[PDB]
């Protein structure tokens, strides 16, 4: 790596160790550049696992600001629903939005040394401590790789409702559906017992004549 | 501040001054009694009013006495903490 | 292993155990301390092996005690009651293994059950639970007491012996992985198996021949025969209005694969995560940890089981046997807070007695912010009653908070069993129905909130300010159970836990009473009734549907439920079958009553008039040398407690249970 | 170790090799001598001082079981990874430092983060550290909040805070007023929100007539003069924000 790589080290790849970098990015980049990387980097993650959550609730129903502001039932497709939705509640979003990244950009700005620390974590919080109750490593790692797969999983999301008309549906199956039948809840079940299509034979044969004090075995059917 | 008085009977056990909570008690040499010691209040100011002086007194009623003051209510007294009148 | 050091010496010593008893009856403070004392194995003479012993001698003394109690129940089943008629035709004769005497005129409390049978109506659904089991014979019901006897015998004998089998050395009660284990997998897992295959083999024909109507022996002595694709729960049983039992036997036979699993991944430490239960692991292992951890446990199991065995029916008939429901429903919450606030009391013990979690470093915050909580409950839940109440008064009901007027509609209460349109119905009874949910219903729930949170507050302020506080920094010198420091610094009256838990008993009480009266009201209004004639039915509930129109109100609260519906109790003197429940009200409201006297009254004036009225006994040389004393203060809190409480459940009690009584009969 | 006499050549039957060094691992070092009588490694003393080599070699089935049943199997006493765990919790417990977790439902989830939780004072508890208050972004908020936001004058704080106040306020009466459906609602609301702006008002020139706060005067000028100004402009601007909120309500429906 780089003295400027090793501002991010140690928080990337599939393993927490390795930089992945096909492109050769940052290569040449200087530190605050590549902290400024991770900054957007963090921002799109957080933005992404938060419009997951939203769309994953809004496609499984469970819509009922839009349903009250509109009068009606909006339609579970995220992408139809935003154009549902009165510009009355879309301004409004866009605009607390916006007052949210004033505050944060301006009034409460985050160090130039940890621009993605919006709430002030290094002021109170001690990384490098000894012990072992001191995985902010491990918090931070997850908090990326589950932010990259978001990003991506939305990305998809969105493209997929684009292209196919498929919003990625949910099937909760509790409030939103009412799911009538075993099968509903449970894909391919018609019964009781698991659709398996195996018949299962007595291990031993049964006597065809029985006998005074039998008791036959019992069958599930 | 409440009002701590000692009476002659007083044996001189220093159980009242082992039970004071802030120190308001104190053994003083005398002849009065066998042990040769009567407890004082010297430091009345600090006295809480928790009457453990009293609980802890032997002799047949108290030869120490408690005497509250609601009206004279102190800081010392009130053992007040998150606010100070200082 | 020594059994020559149990004598009956010791059985006449009365305080033996305790050493502050040692100058045996001075006064009658002596006896009461005694029996407070009793049981208080931690500060009694011996060593922590005398008190393991203990312990565990008297868990297994009680587990006797309630194998009596379960073998009397089969006895009076068996014996003196009617569940033979009741078998037959459940919906004609109530249940009533009860019968009193004939002393004062005391005949009048039987009532009619059946024609050959008259007594007082059971409301344990035990015969319900009889049924699910198969038990259908006197003699079944004969061995299932004598089982139950054994069993007493057995529990006694153990503790007798562990007793003295347990020594100094003894530590297999400090196994906490093995005593989990072996619990998780056998008591549960094997337990829950066994089950299954009981109702499976057993309970199961039974039950499906008495469906049917067959009543012949040697049938008497094919699984999922009857049960559709349904999902379980969707379907009830039309000839019994509950559960398929096959279904209940396939629930216990995958909850004890479940146990067994779960059991058998922590054998093979498949959980990972023991780092973050670690601090409570060394922490909390302690009698009164493990005490109030189990309180509170069983507390939560108590009230699941309160709203599941009435919302979800399991038991045959159960559902339409209205007095039956209602009654477990009561007992099992009443159980609950109980157990709730016991768990705190033993919390409050444990860190008096053991080092606190580090949690109480930052108690401030914690206590304020529910402070905080409670009072904006208290006030926006409450207050929508007073509104409603002023508004509705001064003739706006545009202007209170109802359905037809503003609305508070519950919008995340949404449904998930999902169940078909319709409800269902068994003999000219609602045996299940949809609740619907509306104003009223927010209400109540915030109601129900706010209580909860306030008893809670008041149990965590208990626990945390435990050992010291700004008032008191040696609270834990004074210790667990004292009824002050002093007048001083104010004066710190109840600021022991002691007396914490002695007011959120209180509390538990009065979310207890509301739980229990908005359950009655509801179930009364909306859900129980007949049914008046694809069919569709006018349903004519008991209440009349009131609930929903007169609940948002506390004046409505007080016509519609108490005063409206203490007819049957009030009016229930003349009446063979409730006179009894009458008179308890009556006395119920006495004891109440009697209650205020010590919870507002004090020591001293009793004490001073005890000397002046032993001026006279002291004249006519009646000297009583156990000089009569008044109760201490903390016994005086607690008899008011108890008083209180009883005398409030009481009058509760013979209230609801009159008015099922009355209507269902 | 060699120096503890009942420690050496312990028979396997009576306690497992590396269950012995499990417990005395477990068992802190003084211990060793004389263990405390409630203890493992107290009845491990007590009944290797009376058997093994050169002692009784014979127990009864009883005895054994009993011995069996009340000494600890391997399980049951702590790993090296959790004493570790558990001395380091301990320590950082001890020297001031919390490892952050918060509340959840009914228990509380561990962040993986080490917080200071003292303060520069000690002994302070109104000093302990939280991200709440103590964190970055809170300081920047609170600081920047109109009471406290630097070269500020004290008309121009309570002129925002006013302006804020009666605007949010206005509405309340507006909405769930007596008279919310009638063509006058906004304007009774207004009313109402005024005269609530000016209750409070009231209520804050009582405050620096009482009190006096001297955090907003200027050098030289007569205590609470400051916050006298700042009270009278809430109320400006309360009437202000007030009559705003009506206006927007009654030109755009
Ligand atoms: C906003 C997007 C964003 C940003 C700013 C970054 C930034 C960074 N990532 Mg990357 N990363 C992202 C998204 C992003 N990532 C996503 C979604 C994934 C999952 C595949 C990853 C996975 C990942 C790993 C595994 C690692 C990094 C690392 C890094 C750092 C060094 C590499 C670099 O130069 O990246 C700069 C990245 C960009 C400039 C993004 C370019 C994107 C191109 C133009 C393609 C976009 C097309 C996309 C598929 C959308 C198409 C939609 C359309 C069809 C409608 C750097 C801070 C390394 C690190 O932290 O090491 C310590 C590291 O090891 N990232
Ligand atoms: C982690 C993120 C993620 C995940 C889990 C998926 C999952 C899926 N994508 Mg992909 N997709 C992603 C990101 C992701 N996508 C991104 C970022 C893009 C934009 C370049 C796409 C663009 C895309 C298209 C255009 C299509 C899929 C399709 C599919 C399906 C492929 C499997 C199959 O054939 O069955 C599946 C639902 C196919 C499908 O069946 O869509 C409904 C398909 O046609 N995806
Ligand atoms: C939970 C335990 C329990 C409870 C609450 C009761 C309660 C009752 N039983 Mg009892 N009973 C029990 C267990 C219990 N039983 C058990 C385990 C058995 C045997 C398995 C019996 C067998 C039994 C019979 C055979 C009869 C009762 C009867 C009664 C009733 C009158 C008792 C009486 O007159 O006492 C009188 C008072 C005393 C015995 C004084 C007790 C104290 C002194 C020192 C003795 C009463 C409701 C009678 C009844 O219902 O008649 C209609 C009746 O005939 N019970
Ligand atoms: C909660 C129920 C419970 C529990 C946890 C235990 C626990 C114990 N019992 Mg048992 N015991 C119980 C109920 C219980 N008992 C009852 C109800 C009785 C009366 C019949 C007995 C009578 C009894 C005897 C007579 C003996 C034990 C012994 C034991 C030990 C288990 C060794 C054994 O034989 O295991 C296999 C099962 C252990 C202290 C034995 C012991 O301590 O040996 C050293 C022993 O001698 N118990
Ligand atoms: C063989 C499978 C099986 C069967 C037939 C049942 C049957 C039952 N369970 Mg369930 N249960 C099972 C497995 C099973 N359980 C397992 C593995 C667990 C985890 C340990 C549980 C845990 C459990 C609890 C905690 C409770 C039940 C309850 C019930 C009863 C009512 C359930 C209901 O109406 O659901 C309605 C059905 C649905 C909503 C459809 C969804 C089905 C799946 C998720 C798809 C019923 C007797 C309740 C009870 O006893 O009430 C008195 C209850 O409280 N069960
Ligand atoms: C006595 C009542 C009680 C009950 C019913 C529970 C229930 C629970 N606690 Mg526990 N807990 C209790 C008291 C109780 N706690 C007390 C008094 C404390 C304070 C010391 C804790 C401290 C505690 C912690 C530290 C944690 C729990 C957690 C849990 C959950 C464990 C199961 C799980 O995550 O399954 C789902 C897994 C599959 C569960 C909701 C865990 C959790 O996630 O809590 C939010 C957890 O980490 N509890
Ligand atoms: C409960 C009713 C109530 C109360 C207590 C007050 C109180 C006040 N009003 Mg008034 N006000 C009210 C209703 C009320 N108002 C209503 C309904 C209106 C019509 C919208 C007004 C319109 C109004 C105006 C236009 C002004 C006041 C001002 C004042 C202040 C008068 C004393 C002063 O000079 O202080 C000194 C401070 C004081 C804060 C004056 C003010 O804010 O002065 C700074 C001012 O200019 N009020
Ligand atoms: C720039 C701010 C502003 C604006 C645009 C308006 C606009 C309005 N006000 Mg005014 N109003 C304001 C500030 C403002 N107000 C303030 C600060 C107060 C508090 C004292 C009021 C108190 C007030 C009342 C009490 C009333 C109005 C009314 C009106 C209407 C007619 C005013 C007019 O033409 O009077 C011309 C004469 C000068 C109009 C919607 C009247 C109306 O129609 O209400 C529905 C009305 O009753 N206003
Ligand atoms: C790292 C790296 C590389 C890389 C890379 C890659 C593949 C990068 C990919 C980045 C990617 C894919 C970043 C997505 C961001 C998505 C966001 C912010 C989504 C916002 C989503 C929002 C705001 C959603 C909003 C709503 O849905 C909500 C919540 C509910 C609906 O009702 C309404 C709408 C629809 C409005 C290279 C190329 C190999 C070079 C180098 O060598 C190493
Ligand atoms: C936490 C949270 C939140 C909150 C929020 C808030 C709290 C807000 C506020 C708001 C507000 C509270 C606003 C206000 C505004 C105001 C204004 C805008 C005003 C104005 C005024 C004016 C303009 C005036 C003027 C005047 C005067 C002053 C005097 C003279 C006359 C005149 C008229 C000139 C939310 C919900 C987002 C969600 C998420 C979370
Ligand atoms: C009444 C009262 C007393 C005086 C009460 C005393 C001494 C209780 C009397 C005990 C008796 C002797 C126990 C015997 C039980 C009853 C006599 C049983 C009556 C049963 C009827 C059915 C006949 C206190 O000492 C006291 C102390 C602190 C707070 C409140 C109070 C308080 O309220």
């Amino acid at each position: 790596l780089t003295p400027a790589q090793e501002s991010i080290a140690g928080t990337g790849g599939p393993f927490p160790e390795n930089f992945w970098d096909p492109a050769g990015i940052t290569s040449k980049k200087s530190k605050e550049e590549i902290l400024e990387l991770r900054a957007i980097e963090l921002k799109h993650g957080r933005v992404a696992m938060l419009a997951v959550l939203g769309w994953f609730h809004v496609a499984a129903g469970f819509h009922i600001i839009g349903d009250l502001a509109t009068g009606t039932y909006l339609d579970n497709n995220p992408l139809v629903s935003v154009t549902q939705l009165p510009m009355g509640g879309m301004w409004q979003t866009v605009f607390f939005i916006m007052c949210l990244e004033w505050v944060s950009t301006y009034v409460c700005p985050p160090p130039k040394s940890k621009p993605w620390d919006i709430l002030g974590w290094s002021d109170i919080l001690l990384e490098d401590e000894d012990n072992y109750w001191n995985q902010f490593r491990k918090a931070e790692v997850q908090e990326l790789n589950n932010g990259r797969l978001a990003m991506m999983a939305i990305v998809g999301l969105i493209v997929q409702d684009i292209f196919f008309g498929d919003f990625g549906e949910v099937k909760v199956c509790f409030s939103s559906q009412t799911c009538q039948d075993i099968g509903d809840y449970l894909p391919g079940w018609t019964g009781p017992l698991p659709p398996v299509a195996y018949d299962f034979p007595p291990l031993y044969p049964a006597p065809e004549v029985p006998y005074t004090g039998y008791q036959a075995p019992l069958k599930l059917m | 501040s409440h009002a701590v008085k000692i009476y002659d009977t007083c044996i001189g056990c220093t159980l009242c001054v082992r039970a004071c909570p802030t120190d308001v008690l104190e053994m003083v040499p005398a002849t009065v009694n066998a042990a040769k010691q009567v407890a004082s209040s010297p430091r009345v100011e600090d006295c809480v009013g928790c009457k453990r002086c009293e609980t802890a007194c032997p002799t047949d009623f108290l030869s120490i006495r408690v005497y509250l003051q609601e009206n004279e209510e102190t800081q010392y007294s009130l053992g007040l903490d998150l606010a100070d009148w200082s | 292993a020594i059994f020559r050091y149990v004598n009956a010496t010791l059985w006449s010593k009365a305080g033996h155990f305790n050493k502050a008893l040692s100058k045996g009856a001075k006064t009658t403070t002596w006896i009461w301390n005694l029996h407070a004392s009793a049981h208080d194995f931690d500060i009694q003479q011996g060593s922590a092996g005398l008190i393991a012993r203990k312990v565990f001698s008297s868990g297994l003394a009680h587990l006797s005690l309630v194998f009596f109690w379960l073998g009397g129940m089969h006895f009076h089943g068996a014996y003196l009651s009617n569940y033979s008629a009741w078998l037959k035709d459940p919906k004609s004769v109530a249940p009533s293994s009860h019968i009193a005497y004939s002393l004062v005129g005391q005949d009048i409390l039987n009532s009619y059950t059946s024609q050959y049978f008259s007594g007082i109506t059971i409301t344990s659904g035990f015969f319900q639970l009889y049924r699910s089991e198969g038990i259908v014979t006197q003699s079944q019901l004969k061995y299932a007491c004598a089982a139950s006897l054994i069993a007493t015998l057995i529990c006694l004998s153990g503790s007798y012996l562990h007793m003295q089998l347990m020594s100094k050395f003894t530590s297999f009660y400090k196994k906490f992985q093995s005593l989990s284990q072996s619990h998780l997998i056998i008591m549960f897992g094997f337990g829950s198996v066994s089950f299954s295959a009981h109702q499976i083999h057993e309970a199961l024909p039974i039950n499906s021949l008495l469906d049917s109507g067959i009543w012949d022996p040697q049938l008497f002595s094919a699984i999922l025969l009857g049960t559709p694709s349904a999902i379980t729960g969707k379907l009830l049983n039309p000839s019994t209005g509950s559960i398929f039992l096959s279904q209940v036997a396939a629930h216990h036979l995958a909850v004890g694969i479940v146990f067994i699993t779960l059991g058998l991944i922590k054998w093979c430490n498949l959980f990972f995560s023991r780092n973050a239960i670690l601090s409570l692991r060394l922490a909390y292992m302690d009698y009164h940890a493990q005490l109030s951890i189990n309180l509170a446990v069983w507390a939560s199991l108590s009230m699941v089981a309160a709203h599941h065995l009435t919302e979800i029916p399991v038991y045959p008939y159960e559902s339409t046997d209205y007095p039956t429901v209602l009654c477990l429903f009561v007992h099992h919450a009443c159980l609950s807070g109980f157990f709730t606030v016991a768990s705190g009391a033993h919390a409050s013990i444990f860190v008096i007695r053991q080092l606190p979690t580090s949690e109480i470093r930052h108690r401030d915050p914690i206590i304020g912010h529910l402070i905080w909580v409670c009072i904006a409950l208290g006030l926006h839940s409450f207050g929508l009653y007073c509104h409603n109440d002023t508004l509705e008064a001064l003739g706006r009901p545009e202007d209170t908070f109802c359905d037809n007027s503003i609305q508070l509609k519950p919008i995340f209460a949404k449904q998930f069993l999902g169940l078909q349109p319709g409800i269902e119905v068994l003999d000219g009874k609602i045996v299940r129905m949809t609740q619907e949910l509306g104003t009223a219903d927010f209400m109540v729930h915030h109601i129900h909130a706010f209580t909860i949170h306030v008893t809670l507050l008041i149990l965590l302020k208990g626990v945390l300010y435990a050992r010291n506080s700004r008032l008191v920094s040696d609270k834990l010198e004074l210790g667990f159970a004292y009824p002050c420091d002093g007048p001083g610094r104010g004066g710190t009256c109840q600021i022991s836990p002691w007396d914490h838990l002695f007011l959120a008993v209180f509390w538990m009480y009065n979310c207890l009473s509301v739980v229990i009266f908005h359950y009655f009201w509801k179930m009364q209004s909306d859900v129980w009734g007949s049914y008046v004639h694809h069919s569709s039915l006018t349903c004519s509930h008991y209440s009349q549907g009131d609930f929903s129109v007169n609940s948002i109100t506390i004046n409505g609260w007080l016509r519609n439920l108490l005063w409206s519906e203490a007819s049957q109790v009030i009016q229930s003197y003349a009446l063979p079958s409730i006179c009894s429940y009458g008179f308890i009200f009556l006395a119920a409201h006495f004891v109440w009553a009697f209650s205020l006297m010590f919870l507002f009254s004090g020591r001293a004036y009793w004490q001073e008039l005890i000397e002046s009225i032993l001026w006279s006994h002291h004249k006519l040389k009646i000297v009583p040398h156990i000089q009569p004393r008044a109760l201490s203060i903390s016994q005086g809190r607690a008899v008011g407690l108890t008083h209180y409480v009883l005398g409030g459940i009481g009058c509760t009690w013979a209230f609801i249970i009159s008015r099922m009584l009355v209507l269902t009969t | 170790i060699s120096k503890i006499a009942y420690l050496q050549d312990v028979p396997r039957t009576i306690l497992e090799a590396d269950v012995l060094e499990k417990l005395l691992m477990n068992t802190p070092r003084d211990q060793w001598e004389d263990p405390p009588e409630d203890t493992y490694l107290y009845t491990l003393k007590t009944f290797a001082e009376v058997y093994g080599p050169g002692k009784a070699t014979k127990m009864g089935w009883w005895d054994y079981f009993r011995l069996k049943l009340d000494l600890p199997p391997g399980f049951e006493l702590l790993d090296e990874d959790e004493m570790k765990v558990a001395a380091d919790y301990d320590k950082l417990m001890m020297e001031g430092k919390i490892p952050f977790a918060v509340p959840g439902p009914a228990g509380f989830w561990y962040t993986g983060a080490v917080i200071q939780w003292k303060g520069k004072e000690q002994f302070a508890g109104d000093q302990v550290q939280t991200l709440t208050e103590n964190g970055r972004f809170s300081k920047q908020f609170l600081a920047n909040l109109a009471f406290y936001r630097d070269g500020l004058k004290p008309w121009q704080r309570g002129l925002e805070i006013g302006m804020a106040h009666g605007y949010f306020l206005i509405g309340p009466f507006t909405s769930l007023g007596p008279l919310r459906n009638t063509p006058e609602a906004a304007t009774v609301g207004l009313l109402c929100g005024c005269a609530i702006v000016g209750l409070v008002s009231i209520g804050g020139l009582i405050f620096g007539s009482t009190i006096k706060p001297t955090r907003f005067d200027k050098e030289g000028d007569k205590p609470a003069s400051g916050f006298i100004e700042m009270i009278n402009w809430h109320a400006i601007g309360g009437l202000g924000g007030a009559g705003f909120a009506h206006a927007l309500i009654t030109v755009f429906g």
